[PDB]
């Protein structure tokens, strides 16, 4: 009565969509996570939807030797 | 003090004074007066699957609140904790 | 020329070729495999599949009648699992230097001088954070070696790749440096 | 040694651990034998960083030292508490002064 | 500080108790008087005006009741353990926000607070139901607390999701986070999901026919022990109390109020400093609203510490409310689940789609570059 | 000085334990409640959050061997009737 | 060996990223330049050995 | 002192001993939390160069940089102290009215954008300096330049307008 | 017909409600100097509140004098213990 | 960005108050004991740990 | 002239009394001692989710939130609670179960002393670290206080990634405690 897998594929999918389907759409759901995963990142970056930057989360310090500032100094005060 | 330590002690108080007023005023009356069945082991098993899944989702909420930094490689990391469990 | 091609402290192992990168990437994994790796992993990943129904045919199973389907199923995914794992662990050991690499330092050093010429990172850009990309290159580093044990790939374009990139710049220098007195000459 | 401290930043004695791998890699060998006895004060400084031993001792005594420094010389008058809190207040000029003695 | 810390302290925690436990009592009163509207009758409507004082006439009665309970072989646990089960009761109301951080404890691992308060409940539920002697009800109490360790797997599991989100342990960041979108929008089916895990944990009926099983075979010689307690009945109903009001702070605004003074200021453009407030809309005139006497009022009530901070608890309240009746109308509709079916739905059904949603919900956020940052804002 | 304490008494759980294989599983669970509430005390004193990761592992290994410990002492239990130890 | 060589070198790239103060993490070009030399040599003595004995 | 978060702290030490004569004395910063915020993004238009050489030069000496940094510290608070000056000099009403708005707004920069867009305007007006976020997103309106901000508490009225300098 | 009498009991609870955030915020605004209280507080926030209060002697104090006044650079608090660390 | 432009100046008012109080213990040591005692074999300035305090605090 | 360091109380950001630590250690032994002396193996177990309990308080208490609301949550919330199934389900006579207590009186007095004595040197000064008392001093930073985490968030931004390796074998060992406990339980079928 109840289909096999391995012998017809479609129609054990039809048959778990209506008889198993919390079972089922479990396993369709979980699916869909590896495939927004795949899918929609590379469109973002086709329709220009680029990333934010991060965001600091330490004293952002530039590269380079220092500067040689001249300026408020103690004669200043 | 704190808030937190004040409101315990305030229901601490509450919850006494109810035994006081069962204790004080209600009745009290003086006169307060073996087999062998085999247990089901569904009963172990509510405790042992809540248990271990209990401790899985418990190594998760630190993924939630870790986001940002995690980015794409904690992401893959914690999909496959998630896989095996 | 970054002024600083050695960046990180780097594990050096002995071993008796030269080193092209402590953690390529899959796809320069794959893209070097030469095609005998092919045939190596093919022929691995039929041999559980038909290790199994060897043993089957010389001393049966006695199992019911769909016992044996679902086993070939298992020892067929296990095939192409244990298939591709020494088809990219066999190209991969060249990159590691712990295979004979001839071949692919040539086609390293071109690529590599390639796309330094173009301006290029040298690795690729990364969308993870230059710490994640520590993170990550660290976890990768010499990790075919545990393929046996748990199973790792490099999806990263980090920089550190323990080797040092100024043979690279150097020969895109002189490179360089050749083309333009062709130019100049007619 | 992890490098990882409780507030998201790094750990309080991860310098003095690097400060003690960089010494002993970079003076140590098969080479030389005694190279690695230069990361012997460097891997003291490691183990009280973590420990707090010697400045445990060093401010102990000196804390005896002051108590009874402090316990015999006479007192004029002790700024209270409350004075000490408006020390440095823009309307308690008068405060400061009694603490700083000036 | 203005004034002392102990005094502040004091004030806060009444403020929250006092309301909470008149509160508690007319869920009470008011699960009867639901149910008999919904059953074509009238609720209490004598003790008291209109019944107002039904829950007070209860309470008072259980409290001068005798109490037979067993006294031998254990003392302590026939008087000091239900009343530490009404504390683990009011535990979990002191990291409620009444708006932006007001709340007795702001905390930052404010919900892993009251996943620890709540995994105390089983306690309440596992002890009770050992005073009983009866080999039937005893292992109906066991079932009870089976049904409530497999619904918290769902409660925790679904929390996890709003987690993700905002970002933050927090209640208020939690809920400041939804001033964007309230999150019963985007993550529909885990609300879904939350309130009846919600109903389950909290033993209510379709889920209690555990519990409900144990009257049936006492006999002819024992009985409970449930009887002339009030603690398990507060401890009851402030639970149900608390699991709405933490279901409104995940999934509705919390303490937030869609505010139409944002739909004004669109909607007028005609500012005028006259005090005419004229408005460039279809039903518009020129209005005679008085400078002197209500407009000058009017804006200074509105931004006012008690006004501001009444509308926030009014919201919050409203909200609580509406789910306090779809929990009283919930048992009026439909008959009980057994054990076994409870159980197939939590382990079969719901914790299934929980774990596929896990893997789904930081997949797209990382596809839409929406990962918050974890780090105190907001 | 409470983690050593509290170390004891799980060693005293052994020392006076003739029939209860019970309190062998119930101090085993103090014991690794006193080293990890060890490992904690000193990672607050160190500032190092691998201290703290260190006692989550130690905690979900201890959840686990209380799953296997209990599966196995319900096997033994049911061609037993008895958890007593004859003596 | 009375000489331990680190399995892992690459604990000295270790370290949280984030709230670093200014002067935290130590000046370690002295060991770059270590395992710098550790590389051009070992790759000296490969090229060295499989180039003047493949003629 | 350590810096590790206090759990049982009671008592506070107090040291009135003065730094020693050898080193300058200068004046300190005397701006409370919410005014340094007001002014925070016009202090790193003018002092990033001195605010990011403090910050090299202990970086340059690893764990001897409280001293041997010295005289670049009291530069920073010569720099902060001339905009605090320079703020209160020109802008005092519209900075008064942004800081004391931060003050009841849990000091979150959304909450006062109509307050922050008038200082804006006075002080690029008065000292020509402007604020900037860096590396901000390309596709989409600066957010502090946003006519409604979502996570406000109050609504932005229409006819209060972001500051774009040059318009 | 609409059971108003079923709804009292509603618009009590709502009442509740109403009164401890009404109450609640009116206490914490005074007890902050009659200025709204400060809500997600991390250790930045925390510290600056403490120099607030080293400028003025209140931890919600608000000054905008470029100059701090004399005594200010020994007021800095170092926080003292027993036991934990 | 709001709070680096100001951890410049935050931190300078502390490395100051650093020097202070470390040059003041040095001092406090040096009439005290006679001498100094060496905590740590680097110049490393390591933020102190324990403190010398009074026996008493004000009287309140 | 007047005493140059000064001490004074903390009026509103001042923090917990010290002695709860000391009561709470007090119960934690308490709690113990009853433990392991206790005839009735539910008793036992009710003395233990006391432990627990004042040993996750004595962490709350110093800073430790998540770790300590974690042993709530596993410990008394989980773990106890299969124990009390199981122990409100066999049969348990409690006779069987008491052995004469006071014949190993002298071996408790021998193998406390011996390693009370060893174990306490090794451990470190932090530890031990509670008539002139040292008091810890602490003070503010800036630059380290720029983004600062809850010690959830600063486990998580390693847990998953630096040290992942731990979480592939704690997946590991989670997932044998369920396949082996249920199949040495169940009856297939
Ligand atoms: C995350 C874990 C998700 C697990 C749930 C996946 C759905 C499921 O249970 O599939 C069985 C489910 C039940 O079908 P059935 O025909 O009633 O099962 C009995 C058969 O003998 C079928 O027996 P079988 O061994 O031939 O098939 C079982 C197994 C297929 O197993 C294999 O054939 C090899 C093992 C693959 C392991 C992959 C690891 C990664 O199916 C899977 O779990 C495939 C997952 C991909 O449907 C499938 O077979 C779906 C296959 C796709
Ligand atoms: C213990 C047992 C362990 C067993 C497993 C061993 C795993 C070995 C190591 C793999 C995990 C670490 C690598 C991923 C972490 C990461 O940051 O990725 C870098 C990658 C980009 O980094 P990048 O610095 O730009 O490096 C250059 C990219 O190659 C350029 O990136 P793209 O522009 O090519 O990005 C597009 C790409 C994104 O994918 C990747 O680039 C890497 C992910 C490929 C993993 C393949 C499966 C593992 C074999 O998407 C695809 O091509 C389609 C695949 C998407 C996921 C499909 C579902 C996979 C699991 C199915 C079951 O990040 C992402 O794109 C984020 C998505 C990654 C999701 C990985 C989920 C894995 C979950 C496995 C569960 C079992
Ligand atoms: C605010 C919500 C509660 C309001 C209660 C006001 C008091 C009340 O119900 O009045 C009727 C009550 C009496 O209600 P009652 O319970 O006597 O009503 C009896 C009605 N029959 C005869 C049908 C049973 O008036 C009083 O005597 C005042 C008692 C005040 C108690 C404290 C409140
Ligand atoms: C790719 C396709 C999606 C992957 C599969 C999605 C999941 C669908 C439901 C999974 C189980 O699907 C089905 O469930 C029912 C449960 O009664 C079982 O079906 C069968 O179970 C046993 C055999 O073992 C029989 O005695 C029974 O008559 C029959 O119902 C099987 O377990 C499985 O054939
Ligand atoms: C925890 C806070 C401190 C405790 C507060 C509560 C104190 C409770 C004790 C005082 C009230 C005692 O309550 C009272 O007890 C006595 C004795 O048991 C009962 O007395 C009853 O039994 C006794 C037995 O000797 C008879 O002689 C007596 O005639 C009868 O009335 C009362 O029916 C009961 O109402
Ligand atoms: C009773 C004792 C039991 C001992 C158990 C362990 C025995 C281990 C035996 C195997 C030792 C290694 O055996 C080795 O296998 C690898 C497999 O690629 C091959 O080694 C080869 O590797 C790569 C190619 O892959 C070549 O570049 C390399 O030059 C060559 O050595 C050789 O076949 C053999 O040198
Ligand atoms: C104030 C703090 C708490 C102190 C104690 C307060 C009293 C607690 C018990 C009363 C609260 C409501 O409790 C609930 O009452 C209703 C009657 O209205 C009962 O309902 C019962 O009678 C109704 C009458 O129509 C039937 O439809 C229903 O089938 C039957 O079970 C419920 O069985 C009981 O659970
Ligand atoms: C997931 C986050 C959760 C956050 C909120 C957590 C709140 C936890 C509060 C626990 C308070 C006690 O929890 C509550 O105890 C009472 C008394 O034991 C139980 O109530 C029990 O006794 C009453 C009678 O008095 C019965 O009508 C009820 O059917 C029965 O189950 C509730 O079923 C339980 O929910």
């Amino acid at each position: 009565t109840t289909p096999r897998f391995w012998s017809t594929p479609l129609k054990y999918c039809r048959w778990a969509a209506r008889e198993r389907p919390a079972l089922f759409f479990s396993v369709v759901i979980g699916a869909l996570g590896p495939v927004t995963l795949a899918t929609v990142p590379p469109l973002r970056r086709l329709i220009g939807d680029v990333d934010a930057a991060p965001i600091p989360l330490t004293y952002p310090i530039p590269p380079g030797p220092r500067k040689q500032l001249k300026g408020y100094d103690d004669d200043t005060e | 003090m704190s808030a937190m330590s004040i409101y315990i002690i305030f229901v601490s108080i509450i919850a006494i004074l109810f035994l006081a007023i069962d204790l004080i005023f209600a009745p009290h009356n003086p006169y307060k007066e073996q087999s062998r069945s085999p247990f089901n082991i569904s009963f172990f098993i509510y405790g042992l699957v809540f248990l271990l899944l209990d401790l899985e989702i418990l190594l998760l909420y630190p993924f939630a609140v870790s986001e940002y930094v995690n980015s794409a490689y904690g992401l893959a990391a914690a999909l496959i904790f998630i896989g095996i469990i | 020329t970054p002024t600083q091609t050695y960046q990180f402290p780097s594990k050096t192992v002995k071993t008796d070729y030269p080193l092209i990168d402590n953690d390529p990437h899959f796809t320069r994994v794959i893209r070097y495999a030469r095609p005998s790796d092919y045939a190596h992993g093919l022929a691995a990943a039929a041999a559980g599949p038909a290790a199994l129904w060897l043993m089957e045919r010389i001393s049966p199973s006695q199992v019911g009648r769909g016992g044996f389907a679902k086993a070939m199923r298992l020892a067929g995914f296990i095939g192409l699992a244990g298939g591709f794992l020494y088809f990219y662990q066999r190209s991969i050991l060249r990159f590691y230097g712990m295979s004979e690499n001839a071949r692919e330092v040539e086609m390293d050093m071109r690529e590599m001088t390639d796309r330094v010429k173009a301006g290029l990172p040298l690795y690729g850009e990364s969308r993870l954070s230059p710490a994640m990309q520590g993170v990550a290159a660290r976890q990768s580093r010499y990790s075919a070696l545990f393929f046996g044990v748990m199973p790792w790939f490099n999806f990263v374009n980090h920089n550190q790749h323990g080797v040092d990139t100024a043979k690279y710049y150097q020969q895109a220098e002189r490179e360089l440096e050749a083309e333009r007195l062709a130019r100049e000459q007619a | 040694a992890s490098g990882y401290g409780l507030n998201g930043g790094p750990s309080r004695c991860f310098p003095f651990w690097q400060e003690l791998l960089a010494c002993y890699v970079t003076n140590s060998s098969e080479d030389n034998p005694d190279g690695k006895n230069k990361c012997i004060p460097v891997m003291e400084d490691y183990y009280e960083c973590l420990h707090h031993r010697k400045e445990a001792a060093r401010v102990r005594a000196l804390q005896a030292a002051y108590r009874e420094a402090e316990a015999k010389k006479l007192q004029e008058n002790p700024p209270t508490a409350g004075q000490i809190r408006n020390l440095g207040l823009l309307n308690k000029e008068e405060d400061t002064k009694k603490v700083h003695c000036a | 500080m203005s004034y002392s810390q102990t005094i502040n302290s004091l004030v806060e925690v009444v403020l929250v108790l006092v309301p909470s436990l008149v509160g508690i009592a007319y869920v009470t009163v008011g699960e009867r008087k639901t149910m008999g509207s919904m059953q074509r009758r009238l609720g209490p409507n004598a003790v008291g005006i209109y019944g107002l004082l039904q829950a007070f006439a209860d309470a008072l009665k259980l409290l001068l009741k005798e109490y037979v309970g067993p006294t031998q072989a254990n003392l302590v646990l026939f008087f000091l353990g239900p009343v530490i089960t009404l504390i683990f009761s009011l535990l979990g109301y002191a990291v409620i926000p009444y708006g932006p951080g007001l709340a007795v404890n702001d905390l930052s691992t404010g919900i892993l607070y009251m996943l620890a308060v709540s995994s105390l409940a089983t306690y309440g539920i596992l002890l009770a139901g050992w005073s009983a002697n009866s080999k039937y009800a005893f292992l109906g109490s066991l079932r009870s607390t089976a049904q409530l360790i497999s619904y918290e797997l769902v409660l925790s599991s679904s929390i996890l999701l709003v987690i993700m989100l905002s970002g933050s342990l927090s209640l208020t960041v939690i809920v400041e986070s939804q001033r964007a979108i309230w999150y019963i929008l985007p993550l529909l089916p885990v609300f879904i999901i939350f309130f009846i895990g919600s109903v389950a944990e909290t033993n209510r009926a379709p889920f209690d026919l555990a519990e409900a099983e144990s009257e049936l075979v006492s006999g002819f010689m024992t009985e409970h022990a449930a009887v002339i307690f009030v603690f398990f009945f507060l401890a009851e109903y402030g639970s149900i109390v608390l699991m709405c009001i933490l279901t409104s702070i995940l999934f509705l605004g919390g303490y937030l109020l869609i505010s139409l003074l944002d739909i004004i200021y669109n909607n007028l453009l005609s500012w005028i400093v006259i005090g005419k407030y004229i408005i460039f809309i279809f039903p518009f005139w020129g209005p005679v609203f008085i400078d002197l006497g209500l407009y000058e009022i009017i804006s200074y009530l509105y931004n006012a510490p008690t006004v501001e901070g009444s509308f926030y608890g009014l919201s919050l309240g409203v909200k609580t409310s509406i789910l306090i009746f779809v929990f009283i109308w919930t048992r009026a509709s439909f008959p009980r689940i057994r054990f076994d079916q409870l159980m197939s739905f939590c382990w079969t059904v719901l914790l299934p789609i929980l774990f596929a949603l896990i893997v789904l919900v930081p997949c797209i956020l990382y596809s839409f570059n929406i990962f918050p940052v974890n780090i105190s804002l907001l | 000085n409470i983690t050593l304490i509290l170390f004891l008494i799980g060693i005293l759980g052994f020392v006076l334990n003739r029939k209860n294989i019970i309190l062998m599983l119930i101090s085993i669970e103090i014991m690794l409640l006193s080293i990890t509430f060890l490992i904690l005390l000193s990672s607050l004193n160190m500032d190092d959050i691998i201290g703290q990761t260190y006692a989550i592992y130690i905690i979900v290994v201890a959840g686990a061997e209380s799953a296997i410990g209990l599966g196995i002492l319900v096997a033994f239990y049911r061609l037993r009737g008895s958890i007593a130890i004859e003596y | 060996s009375r000489h331990i060589e680190l399995k892992y070198p690459e604990v000295f790239s270790h370290g949280s990223p984030f709230n670093v103060p200014a002067g935290f993490y130590p000046n370690l070009d002295h060991v770059i330049e270590h395992y710098r030399k550790q590389h051009l040599e070992e790759e000296e003595r490969k090229a060295k050995k499989l180039a003047a004995a493949a003629a | 002192m350590a810096t590790r978060k206090p759990a049982f702290n009671q008592h506070v030490l107090l040291d009135t001993t003065p730094l020693p004569d050898s080193i300058p004395k200068v004046k300190e910063i005397g701006a409370s939390s919410a005014p340094l915020l007001s002014a925070s993004f016009f202090i790193g238009a003018r002092c990033k160069d001195y605010n990011d050489d403090y910050m090299q030069c202990k970086n340059e000496n690893p764990g001897r940089g409280e001293f041997e940094c010295l005289k670049e510290g009291r530069r920073v608070t010569r720099c902060a102290r001339s905009v605090l000056k320079d703020i209160n000099t020109h802008c005092l009403e519209q900075f008064r009215a942004h800081w004391q708005c931060l003050d009841n707004n849990n000091q979150q920069l959304w909450q006062c954008r109509p307050a922050e867009w008038k200082l804006n305007k006075c002080v690029y007006e008065n000292l020509k300096l402007e604020k900037v976020i860096p590396d901000q997103p390309k596709n989409s309106t600066p957010v502090h330049l946003r006519q409604r901000q979502i996570f406000a508490h109050h609504a932005i009225p229409p006819w209060e307008r972001p500051f774009i300098p040059g318009q | 017909p609409v059971p108003f009498e079923t709804l009292i009991p509603y618009g009590i609870i709502i009442a509740m409600f109403g009164v401890t955030g009404a109450g609640m915020a009116k206490v914490r605004h005074m007890f902050n100097g009659d200025k709204r209280h400060r809500w997600s507080v991390d250790q930045w926030d925390k510290q600056q509140m403490e120099r607030d209060r080293r400028l003025t002697g209140h931890l919600r104090g608000q000054t905008d004098n470029p100059i701090a006044p004399p005594g200010f650079e020994f007021n800095n608090p170092w926080k003292v213990x027993x036991x934990x660390x | 960005w709001a709070r680096i432009h100001l951890i410049p100046l935050l931190q300078a008012e502390e490395d100051r108050d650093h020097v202070r109080r470390y040059l003041a213990d040095q001092a406090r040591e040096k009439g005290l004991l006679g001498e100094n005692i060496k905590v740590y074999n680097s110049d490393r300035y390591v933020r102190p740990t324990f403190a010398v305090t009074p026996s008493k605090p004000a009287q309140e | 002239s007047q005493i140059s360091l000064l001490l004074l109380k903390e009026i509103y950001t001042n923090g917990s009394t010290h002695i709860m630590l000391d009561i709470l250690s007090v119960l934690a032994v308490i709690s113990g001692i009853c433990v392991i002396i206790s005839k009735n193996p539910i008793v036992s177990v009710l003395h233990l989710i006391g432990l627990f309990a004042y040993v996750s308080f004595y962490l709350i208490l110093i800073g430790l939130n998540f770790v300590g609301l974690s042993y709530l949550i596993v410990y008394i919330g989980a773990v106890s609670i299969l124990f009390l199934f199981i122990l409100m389900l066999i049969n348990i006579r409690t006779s069987e179960l008491q052995s004469n207590t006071s014949n190993s009186i002298p071996l408790t007095i021998l193998v406390g002393i011996i390693i009370s004595s060893f174990l306490f040197k090794m451990l470190p000064y932090g530890v031990i670290i509670s008539k002139n008392d040292l008091f810890f001093i602490t003070s503010k930073i800036w630059d380290g206080a720029l983004a600062e985490n809850n010690h959830i968030s600063s486990i998580g931004n390693i847990m998953y990634t630096n040290y992942n390796v731990w979480l592939i074998l704690a997946s590991f060992i989670l997932l044998l405690a369920m396949v082996g406990a249920i199949v040495i339980t169940i009856k297939p079928r």
